[PDB]
């Protein structure tokens, strides 16, 4: 009654607060919603560390720019917040941490635009590379932090074997691993399609083979955003709209504390 | 000595079978299993999640980002037909690599009800009104509008609610279909038509695509566990 | 009693309720069913999806894997007098590709054994019949360097003695994974690189890879000592996983397989050419 | 058991 | 500690219930052969992930 | 009980009773009995109808096909390494004709496979023990172009391995028809040539012929690697139909069968000359 | 392990034989039954239904539709037979292709009695007496209606009740007969006369057929299953 | 699960009703063997498909 | 003289308890196949063989 | 029922009672347990020594 | 004669297995037991044990 | 025994 | 029996 709405959300987390007034309902993967580790499911035996509101708050990724020629960008979770404020620092002090996410894709632009972003998040998301050589991508390039990597249209491989680029050559149309994108659909998403919503809003449980383990060697859940239709707007060529990805840490805990893991990231 | 007389069938191996036998790691401490989100019981499960069609095969198109793009326009011809497609789920190019195709490769024969989703993806402003349609089989497969209007069909009016659903309903001679073409089995055409026409107004963009859904009504059922020719190795 | 739901009779409807209509950007797919849209009598269903349960469309044994050995005169140079196997289900396609619809599963396994002999050459004699000694190696145990060597003493390693003509051998094996769940794939690395490693050579991982044995080997050998003509043998292992339960579903492998990971290489366009107006 |  | 149970009897012969008999032999449930028997589940947390699921005849879209 | 009726003491009759007097006209056999037109005695009947049961009378397992495979090196040319059977009953004549006394029939089957070896040529050494893989390749499956190709690996296709000289394999297949009963005779065609048509072959069809595999191919092979000798077998397929119901009765087969449809060709004259007076 | 002693006919392989296998092809799922009319369960059903006897086979009768026909005319020889068939359903080369006579060359001994129903195919303004006959075996197969007349015997008055039928009683020595031909087994003779004649008004036909049928009593039975020589397979 | 039936026994020994039993070792109604204990039928939807069917002392025609 | 036990079930299908059923054949024990339900004792006889048995949290030498 | 003790939940001390400090001289080997020097949380243990029988 | 099937895994020898087999000295008289002190009854047990450590393995 |  |  009164007058509420499916496209119209607020998103309370720690300090932080969200609003969308052009949504599209919101998703909880596999009906699940996030949980801390029952006492008849936990494995590592020393009292855990809980931040709660410090890492279970909203952190806004740097934004990306879609264009006509965009052909589609990857995260991958934990490793996106490495680097955001006290979740990143409670990730590398322990050995150990589980957490689940609220995951928030953003892009507005106007009744006259047209496109339609596929959000798609993807449990164990391991990408295919560059090489002849199998299973040879670098830690250093499997995990771009924040920044993401990128889809491309086509398998170009580096050749360079002398001195090896170690990359991902991810493919859109085969999802980057050797599947059809088409099929990416059983995974839990949502589309946002300009002339229905602004915004698309999925709740991630931690999945994962184990009840924990470590953050800093494994990433559990990857977000694939790929062009579904391409953007276009009235007869401008050279259309660009921004991309705001903003992700919340939620029922995060940390086990096996010591001193600090500094990865070498060049 | 119990006194035994030993039946054909004896020291055969059968790959389907279903016996007990010797344990080689006894009294083993097994690892407790924890509760996992996003559990499947049933294959039939996977092939009820919409999946997205590869609608556009033609050689430009296919095997890229595109075969999954059908353009309208505002200038099309509305004589002719928007996409014209067999229903055979299995065997089908446009239906076969699906998540729905892919499970029914594994299998020899299916059963049940259908269902295709509709996505329009152009702007807010743009209009229109689209005929989609399913003509059981042994006629002359729909070239016009006229002649698809006479099967089964939805009137799909564009709007706030994105998408329209066209169910496919379980109509067949036999009990189960073969997933391989044959035209003893066959099931139909499906075909998608202008009923009046896209319309947009000025300062808007004149063209735009359409993505396709399909995923099985929960009476689908699949039977004989084969392989498939959807993967291989060499020598 | 197992049926699909019956359908109903529906007839004509003319109402403010559109199931016809709905939004895919939700993420959900539209429960439809035939009366929903067309006028349906009522059918009395007796269908039922018996066969495409988890443990049915995996009860079925697979071949995984190949192995050749040889019994022959010991001479000095690299011969097959024993092999060894790793344990997997990645060596072969089509098992792989059935348990890839998963991201993590939990079984027991049935391992069956088809033994196969010929005689490698023209004529010396012929061969009394063999006995085959298939031992596993857990990760850990000493592997074997000699086809007669002490680690065939297998005092706490299993092994299976096989008799060649006797129905294939058959030996059932527990969930054995460090996991609650095996994974399928594991988007990580069993080393992470430090700034303050010496070379950058000690944080280097495999993409993908967890423990670098995985679950050990299968060491095979001819127990019989050489005739004077060659025997050239192959033990085929049959794999089927029973008991099973799977979580999380995936897309198909849609492109041929390049190696243990998800890497592909070529023939990487599986789709037919098919017009878009054409039946 | 079923003794007909 | 022999488990009786009944058939789905498919094809019937021209002569009601059918049964199986079945003995596990081994003291290691992994020797055990498979049941068959098996429990069916909602596709719902893959068709219908939804914090608000809504019923079809409703605007999907609110 | 299951005996015949028994015989009723009858006496002289004379009245207007006539149940020697009939008309056939109507579509209907006279219901007589001895004792409806001469005096008969009263016998205990204790003979029964058990054995003319339809089960009865198909109890029997029959042989169907021959397929012959053989094993040796593979050379650069046509050979037999594996081989093809299309399932059926139509290869051979006995089974066929009992089948055929029926329209529509309901049935699991009972497979039997009989295997035979020999060698071929006087002398070149001898062979160790065959096993061989009898695949079953359900319409849809990839079929194998070599003996030892990736199709072999039978991951969900059913196989049976068989060791030479043991027992006949034998295994059991449910009714797997696409309708309620397998039709013996099917008065149609699977495609019918419509007006608009391009060519006329587009709507061509075999007359009788319902789908183009029936119920796919068994494809046979020795799994083991070739001896320096050859070695022919030959797998013999016996079938036998169990659980089975019949309807529709029709006239056996008088004239010798000419393919799998209804046609003859010659032969056409089944009866012996006897004279009309003649005993 | 179960002490064990493996019996002779162990591993042996009997066709006749009844027993349990693996199946093939587990849990799947089957097309149900429908009622479909016709059923049969028992093959001496069909051996009970009329079917029409290849009573003419002469030279040029045999193989040809007058096979089936036999001639009454008002002018015949009254002291001839009319017919003269042995009782051996299954070998007598009249009778062995009758459906009795097919489904008695599937087994190898028969038991029970016969009837024969004949039809008077000529025109309503003909009339006439036939005497039918059967002669348990043991004396000199009849030739006269005089020795026919001795035996079990139906004396067919021609009229609106277009058919009659004589029953074949079983009169036997042996419990079962074979179903080859065996004078220790034998069932005697049918024979059939002229008992006044055909007569006919003028402007119509002076000739006509008659078509003769034969069916088992419900005391039939047979045992002992058999491969049939009325059908073969060239090399 | 044992299934308990009786033979009918033609020749006799010098020694009455006696017995066979019957266990199914599969769960697919496929694999097991013939009962061959069939139930019989009447041959009239054959012999007699008559709409007036007529008692045979009576006149077939009338 | 059938003797029926539980399975301590790891891995489970998707269908409780399960049980195994043993016979002894043979009169001479040795014969006996190996019941594998053990018991387990106490480390206190090899890890604190103590005349004066200390509680952990008090001084061991006192 | 064969698993091992469960973990219990431990948390902060100040006091007198010093599992740490022992005398590996008396021949006995200390019977401590994660609980007796560090916070632990409760942990339902199912792992068994099925295995390690004679 | 009681009609039986030949299984997979017929006639193998598993070293991991746990069968029933003939006793080639029947009736045997059996040493009876006595309570020898030290029994065990898990390996556990031993790795509960306190032992000393090679803490330094310089050359 | 035990009849499910 | 005995059942444990
Ligand atoms: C990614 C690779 O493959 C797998 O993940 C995968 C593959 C196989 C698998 O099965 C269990 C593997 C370990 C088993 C393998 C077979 N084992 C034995 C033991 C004794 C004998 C004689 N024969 N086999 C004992 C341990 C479990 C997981
Ligand atoms: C007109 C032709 O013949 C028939 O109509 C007819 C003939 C045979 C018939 O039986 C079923 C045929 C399909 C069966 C054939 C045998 N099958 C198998 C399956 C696995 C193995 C190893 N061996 N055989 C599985 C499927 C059903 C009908
Ligand atoms: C429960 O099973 C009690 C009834 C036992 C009936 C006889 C069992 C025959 C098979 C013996 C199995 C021994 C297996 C190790
Ligand atoms: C009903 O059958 C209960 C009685 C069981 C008696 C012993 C059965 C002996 C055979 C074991 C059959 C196992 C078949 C898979
Ligand atoms: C206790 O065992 C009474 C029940 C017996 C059930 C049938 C046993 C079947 C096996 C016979 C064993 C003979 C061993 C020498």
């Amino acid at each position: 009654a009164c007058g509420y709405s499916d496209r119209v959300l607020q998103l309370t987390l720690g300090n932080s607060t969200i609003t969308t007034q052009e949504a599209a309902n919101s998703v909880v993967a596999y009906g699940r919603w996030p949980e801390f580790i029952r006492d008849d499911e936990a494995n590592p035996v020393d009292q855990p560390t809980e931040p709660d509101v410090a890492t279970c708050r909203f952190y806004t990724l740097d934004t990306v720019m879609w264009g006509k020629e965009s052909k589609g960008w990857w995260w991958k979770l934990p490793d996106a917040l490495r680097d955001m404020g006290l979740f990143g620092q409670n990730m590398y002090y322990h050995y150990l941490g589980r957490s689940g996410y609220t995951v928030h894709v953003q892009c507005n632009a106007s009744k006259f635009h047209q496109g339609a972003l596929g959000v798609f998040a993807i449990p164990e998301y391991c990408l295919a590379g560059d090489s002849d050589k199998q299973r040879y991508t670098s830690y250093a390039n499997a995990n771009p932090g924040e920044r993401g990597g990128k889809f491309y249209s086509q398998f170009n491989k580096d050749n360079a074997v002398t001195s090896p680029k170690r990359e991902f050559c991810p493919v859109d149309y085969l999802l980057g691993c050797g599947v059809l994108l088409g099929n990416a659909f059983v995974y839990p998403h949502q589309i946002i399609n300009l002339r229905t919503n602004n915004s698309a809003t999925i709740v991630l449980p931690y999945v994962n083979a184990l009840a924990i383990d470590s953050m800093v060697k494994h990433n559990n859940w990857g977000i694939a955003i790929l062009p579904l239709s391409p953007l276009d707007f009235a007869q401008d060529s050279s259309v660009e709209i921004p991309i705001t990805v903003t992700i919340a840490p939620m029922c995060s805990e940390f086990n096996g504390l010591r001193n600090v893991t500094a990865p070498k990231f060049q | 000595g119990l006194p035994v007389l030993n039946t054909p069938g004896s020291n055969q191996y059968l790959t389907s079978d279903n016996h007990q036998s010797p344990c080689a790691i006894p009294e083993f401490d097994v690892t407790p299993p924890i509760d996992i989100p996003g559990e499947v019981k049933n294959m039939m499960e996977l092939a009820e999640i919409d999946t997205m069609i590869p609608l556009n095969l033609e050689s430009t198109k296919r095997n890229t980002m595109d075969m999954y793009r059908v353009t309208l326009s505002d200038s099309a011809d509305l004589s002719q037909p928007i996409l014209c497609l067999s229903l055979s789920p299995a065997f089908d190019p446009r239906l076969s690599h699906t998540m729905l195709g892919e499970v029914l490769n594994y299998y020899t024969h299916w059963a049940g009800s259908l269902k295709f989703t509709f996505l329009f993806c152009g702007s807010m402003m743009a209009t229109g009104k689209i005929l989609v349609a399913y003509a059981p089989p042994g006629a002359q497969p729909p070239t016009s509008r006229k002649e698809a209007m006479l099967g089964t069909h939805v009137i799909w009016d564009l709007g706030l609610q994105s998408s329209c659903t066209m169910v496919v309903p379980w109509i067949s001679n036999v009990t189960y279909r073969q997933t391989t073409q044959d035209s003893f089995t066959e099931g139909g055409y499906i075909s998608m038509f202008y009923q009046t026409r896209i319309v947009v107004p000025l300062s808007t963009p004149k063209s735009m695509s359409m993505l396709g859904f399909v995923s099985a009504c929960n009476d689908f059922s699949v039977r004989l566990l084969r392989d498939t020719t959807h993967i291989s190795q060499s020598a | 009693q197992d049926s699909l739901p019956d359908t109903k009779a529906s007839g004509p409807a003319h109402s403010k309720e559109v199931p016809a209509l709905t939004a895919v950007e939700t993420g959900a797919t539209n429960p439809l069913a035939p009366s929903d849209t067309v006028q349906t009598r009522h059918v009395v269903q007796r269908r039922s999806r018996s066969e495409s349960t988890i443990e049915s469309f995996f009860a079925r044994g697979a071949c995984v894997a190949i192995i050749e050995v040889d019994n022959e005169q010991p001479t000095t140079r690299a011969q097959k007098l024993f092999a060894m196997w790793r344990i997997t289900y990645k060596d072969t396609v089509q098992l792989r590709r059935k348990l890839e619809f998963f991201t993590y599963s939990r079984f027991d396994m049935e391992f069956t054994f088809v033994v196969t002999a010929n005689f490698t050459n023209a004529n010396n004699g012929h061969a009394l019949n063999q006995v085959y000694q298939i031992m596993y190696i857990p990760p850990g145990a000493p592997t074997p360097k000699s086809w007669d060597d002490y680690t065939w003493q297998t005092s706490s390693n299993p092994s299976i003695f096989y008799t060649y003509g006797a129905a294939p051998a058959r030996i059932s094996v527990p969930y054995v994974g460090l996991a609650n769940a095996y994974s399928h794939f594991y988007d990580g690395f069993a080393k992470v690189p430090l700034k303050t490693d010496a070379n950058d050579q000690i944080g280097d991982s495999l993409y993908s890879a967890m423990t670098v044995d995985d679950f050990g080997v299968l060491a095979v050998r001819v127990v019989n000592d050489h005739n004077p003509t060659k025997v050239t043998s192959k033990v085929r292992i049959y794999m089927k996983p029973k008991h099973v339960r799977v979580w999380c579903p995936r897309p198909p492998r849609a492109v041929p397989y390049y190696g243990p990971g998800v890497d592909y290489r070529n023939n990487l366009d599986p789709l037919s050419e098919k017009g878009l107006t054409t039946y | 058991i079923s003794e007909v | 500690g022999a488990q009786v149970s009944s058939q789905k009897v498919g094809a019937h012969e021209n002569s009601s219930t059918i049964n199986y008999t079945t003995i596990n032999y081994y003291k290691d449930s992994a020797s055990n052969a498979a049941s068959k028997q098996d429990y069916s589940q909602d596709p719902s947390k893959f068709t219908e992930p939804l914090k608000d699921v809504l019923i079809k005849t409703a605007p999907a879209l609110n």
